[PDB]
RNA sequence: GAGACCGAUAGCGCACAAGUAGAGUGAUCGAAAGAUGAAAAGCACUUUGAAAAGAGGGUUAAAUAGCACGUGAAAUUGUUGAAAGGGAAGCGCUUGUGACCAGACUUGCGCCCGGCGGAUCAUCCGGUGUUCUCACCGGUGCACUCCGCCGGGCUCAGGCCAG
RNA sequence: GGGACCGAGGACCGCGCUCUGCAAGGAUGCUGGCGUAAUGGUCACCAGCGACCCGUCUUGAAACACGGACCAAGGAGUCAA
RNA sequence: UGAGCCCGGGUCGAACGGCCUCUAGUGCAGAUCUUGGUGGUAGUAGCAAAU
């Protein structure tokens, strides 16, 4: 469709090799879940978001613009809700010059 | 009659008290230097009172009650600006509040030290709460929860995820997506389908 | 210095309840203390291997009483308002969000309790987090 | 945390009910844990025997002293009885749920029983009282192990 | 100070505890060859420096023996033995540097990539590896004077059948 | 027409088929029993089979609200899971093993320098309300003063347990 | 000299002493450790030691005697003069 | 200390709670307690009566 393609250009030529960063909200603790996301994309790599309860935390900007840096493709936040994952954010970092693309949220329930 | 007031306070009722469990009592009044319910700091039961309170602005003032205007209660508070520097603010409740009781002195000073220190407080956490980008949305009402648990089971059965899968995968061995000689399936199989 | 208010420490004479006697026999006795009445009974008689009974001995220390263990005192709070009676007192007293206050205005508390200093003991009921 | 065993997926398992079922509630407990865990050719032609006196089931808890016999040595037991009723009962149910898995799309030479439950009816109002119950079980595909390709080295 | 007390927070009484210097044992006198106790390098058999404040000890293997570098350990967690090798030739000038307390005391990018990550062993300082030769070149020239104290500087203390420590003197 | 009454084991025996059902030769005796849902929209149709029963499928915000119908306790019972069991169990003090669950200090202020913006800063001007000397608006600017903000540097401060 | 248990109180005040401050009306100083878990809870079970089934009634006392299959709801010093 | 009280998770659908006073048909393990429901005995006795 041709609206589509012109309002997410980036989506819709082909894509490069993926690259995939998997973290968590803050302070999580759902690791071993947050590793099975990652198990489940291939060329996936977990970082905790934190690394101690009293660190620097981090926002989702910050942590887009660090792997767009760093030559990744997308970004996948895994929140979490009484230690069970229950939101899904799927942030597209693209490539080159072009901005981050769409922010895609869903939320886990079974 | 500051004390017979009193004593129909403490011991028969007050609107503004809530009584804890904890061991202390807590007076509800916006014009209260301390939260707690004492004859100190009751400003019902003191004709001659001071109180410190901050305006959605961002302003600091300081209100003096005397037994004057007690029978004008529109005309209670005497309501007087205090300075944004600290030292001179401080000095500013020394002044005015000159030949009081000095425990309204000191809670006024309390008053006021707290009252700046939530300010700067609360620059500190919009400032990160800015950069951090994240809100507290309520989570999922108790209706809408259980709706979409009864539909999740309706389009679980309405999916048949396995005979879906299947049905897909053979679909895409007869079109050839495989390609020819495909590394999916073993040779006498890809025979069957020709 | 951002914590509760110095304190002694916590100490507790007594963890465990003090059941009621043959309320593991009977389902119809429960739990909550009873004080035995009978002349011969073992508990009353403080006989030996038996249940022990409540005593003012028991009693906690007055400067460490309703304390809870991070060392703030529990304050039921309905709605903003009862948040703000905790300005003079962040580090005494802690925020317990009420079980019959909504999603909503828990967000009005949670938000407000930040900004004031104080802890809430109940800070992820009925909320969560969007990015 | 802790995530509970799931449960196997409806497109692999076929469900039957059976309730307020006019038969004792002792014989169908006894009856149904010795069908537990079977295949269902296995449960059905062993349903039959019982109606034919040729096998027994195994009386464990519900255990009134009434058959000893040289059925007991298949069981290890030596109670054991012939509930002509409770075999009737639920022979009907598995070919209900036989029914239901040819309905869906099973292979039904591979249904084993994955669970079996009797639980008690209300009692019929009539000084004397029958013990009506109500059964459920559900009727799964044997678990298929398909080959795990070697790795690739990169 | 800047604030005037928020709260009813009251300041402590004065308090009478002066600060007295630690008196040692009469063992530990510089020299005097210790056995460690506890830690990484527990059973190893070192030598004393110096005895510094508040019940802690300078230490030395040397290092081109045993292995163990210039470390501190506590008095309290060391046996004391008979034996003690000369210090003369030992640079004092180089032990009273070491024994400062501050000589063996002490979000971007590249923050938020090692989380999570074992940090690498630091390799040695190059002030460290010099200072520790300046000290052992005397001190090993001295313990090879004395026949078979190198070879029991290399060993290690061990508790074998029959050795009941009541008894046994070091 | 009312109530500091009772709220379906209560209140008249009877909130409903109640002096009904039913018992006794008869005089007389005399119960139990309320609640789908906002609306029957009270499950069409396919499919097992003899039924007050299922599997699909649908209605509804919700059917684990299906005329066994709001909520649905305990006794008692089935399945699954864990542990134990040599002629009692249960209980008190204290560990230990395993399983599941929770998450410890809310984790900060003060100095210095430079820029930027504000004012409670100018013997600046106009206006409003007032307790008549205090507040609040509007327009001026940054000589001074004071607040913030951003970018550096620095300081101390802290919760629990050990030696 | 060696070991154990304990640190109550919270500006100053008092008695003193070896007086540029001290061991003199109650613990400070230094160092380390702690967030994919420091530390707790509940359950099941094992282990050491302990440990008669409650109420009523008789009697100096035990021992008899009466009540208790289990759960929910009701249930007994009230109102007038 | 205790009688008890507060919070979390699930269920659930329309009203309820704290303070200070007033009021009472106000707190249960027993009464071979009352009404209801449900056990072991027991799939036992035995097929008598009732159904
Ligand atoms: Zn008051």
């Amino acid at each position: 469709p041709d609206s589509l393609t012109s309002q997410f250009p980036n989506l819709f030529e082909p894509p490069p090799v993926p690259k995939i960063l998997v973290t968590t909200g803050i302070n999580g603790t759902i690791h071993k879940e947050a590793e099975e996301i990652a198990s489940i994309f291939p060329n996936a790599t977990y970082i905790r978001r934190t690394a101690h309860r009293y660190a620097y935390k981090y926002s989702v900007r910050e942590i887009a613009k660090f792997a767009k840096n760093r030559g990744y493709t997308a970004l996948l936040v895994v929140q979490e809700d009484q230690k069970r994952p229950s939101r899904l954010v799927v942030v597209h970092l693209n490539g080159e010059g072009v901005p981050p693309g769409p922010t895609l949220t869903y939320t886990i329930r079974n | 009659s500051d004390e017979i007031v009193w004593q129909i306070i403490n011991q028969q009722f007050c609107a503004f008290k809530l009584k804890t469990t904890k061991g202390q009592n807590f007076c509800r009044n916006e014009y209260s230097v301390s939260g707690l319910c004492n004859r100190q700091s009751c400003p019902l039961a003191n004709s001659r009172y001071a109180t410190v309170r901050q305006s959605p602005k961002g302003t600091i003032y300081l209100y003096i009650k005397t037994i004057e205007r007690s029978h004008m209660p529109s005309k209670w508070w005497e309501k007087i600006k205090l300075s944004q520097n600290y030292q001179k603010a401080l000095e500013q409740i020394d002044q005015r509040l000159q030949f009081f009781p000095k425990f309204l002195i000191h809670k006024c000073k309390q008053r006021l030290t707290r009252l700046v220190q939530v300010a700067i407080r609360m620059r500190r956490i919009a400032a990160e709460e800015a950069r951090l980008g994240e809100k507290l949305v309520p989570k999922m009402a108790p209706k809408i929860k259980k709706r979409e648990e009864a539909r999740e089971r309706k389009a679980l059965a309405a999916a048949k995820l396995e005979r879906t899968i299947e049905r897909e995968l053979l679909d895409r061995l007869r079109q050839g997506a495989y390609g020819d000689q495909p590394l999916n399936c073993n040779p006498q199989i890809w025979k069957k389908v020709l | 210095m951002v914590a509760a208010k110095k304190h002694v420490p916590i100490v507790k004479k007594r963890t465990k309840r003090f059941m009621r006697h043959q309320s593991d026999r009977f389902k119809c006795l429960d739990s909550a203390w009873r004080k035995p009445k009978g002349i011969d009974n073992r508990v009353r008689r403080r006989f030996k291997g038996n249940l022990a009974m409540p005593s003012i001995g028991y009693g906690s220390n007055k400067k460490t009483k309703h304390m809870m263990p991070s060392g703030h005192k529990a304050f039921l709070v309905h709605n903003v308002k009862d948040v703000e009676l905790l300005l003079m007192h962040n580090r005494t007293y802690a925020a317990e969000i009420a079980h019959n206050v909504s999603s909503r205005k828990r967000i009005d508390i949670i938000t407000r309790a930040k900004q004031l200093g104080v802890k809430v003991t109940n800070a992820k009921a009925k909320v969560t987090t969007e990015v | 945390v802790r995530y509970a065993a799931t449960e196997i997926a409806p497109t692999k398992s076929a469900r039957a009910r059976g309730s307020y079922l006019r038969v004792s509630f002792k014989n169908t407990r006894e009856t149904a844990q010795a069908i537990n865990g079977w295949k269902l050719q296995r449960a059905l032609t062993f349903l039959q025997n019982v109606i034919d006196k040729k096998e027994a089931v195994p009386m464990r808890r519900y255990a009134g002293s009434t058959g000893r016999t040289a059925q007991g040595k298949q069981w290890g037991v030596s109670r054991a009885r012939w509930p002509v009723k409770s075999a009737q009962f639920l022979i009907g149910l598995l070919k209900n749920a036989e029914a239901n898995a040819d309905a869906k799309g099973l292979d039904t030479g591979n249904l084993i029983i994955k669970h079996i439950q009797v639980n008690q009816a209300p009692k019929q109002r009539r000084p004397y009282m029958s013990n009506p119950c109500h059964i459920e079980l559900i009727l799964t595909e044997a678990e298929e192990t398909v080959q795990k390709s070697e790795a690739v080295v990169r | 100070q800047k604030w005037y007390p928020a709260e009813d927070e009251a300041q402590p009484k004065k308090v009478r505890k002066a600060v007295r210097p630690w008196t040692p044992r009469k063992s530990l006198q510089p020299g005097t060859v210790l056995i460690l106790l506890a830690g990484r390098f527990r059973g190893k058999r070192v030598v004393l420096l110096k005895c510094l404040d508040q019940g802690v000890l300078l230490v030395t293997g040397p290092f081109k023996i045993n292995g163990v570098p210039l470390r501190r350990v506590n008095a309290r967690y060391v046996i004391a033995t008979s034996v003690k090798v000369d210090l003369t030739g030992v640079d004092q000038a180089k032990i009273d540097e070491v024994a400062q307390p501050k000589y063996f005391t002490a979000a971007s990018e590249e923050a938020f990539f090692k989380q999570g990550e074992k940090p690498q062993k630091k390799p040695v300082s190059s002030t460290r590896a010099a200072d520790q030769k300046a000290i052992d070149k005397a001190l090993i020239a001295n313990i090879k004077k004395v026949d078979m104290l190198a070879s029991y500087l290399a060993s290690s203390f061990s508790l074998r059948k029959g050795d009941k420590p009541h008894l046994m003197k070091f």
